[PDB]
């Protein structure tokens, strides 16, 4: 008998974090 | 596998590295993979921050 398939690759990684003198006399 | 890190940031080691945190006010990391350096400023690598 045949052999089985490969299995399918992992989902995507993950994104990334976010951020006045006084006057004289 | 250990992903490389993200342009902007920088591995916390400079071998074998667990978190990747962003460049600090003030610096920028231009290439993708950066890690930090013991040896001089803590916050820089020959490709870091």
């Amino acid at each position: 008998p045949p052999p089985p398939p490969p299995p399918p690759p992992p989902p995507g990684t993950p994104s990334t974090p976010d951020a006045a003198p006084p006057p004289p006399p | 596998q250990c992903t490389p890190c993200a342009a902007g940031f920088y591995a916390n080691a400079p071998d074998s590295a667990t978190s990747c945190r962003a460049c600090p006010r003030g610096y920028y990391g231009p290439y993708s993979g950066a890690y930090a350096d013991n040896l001089g400023d803590e916050f820089e690598g020959p490709r870091g921050c």
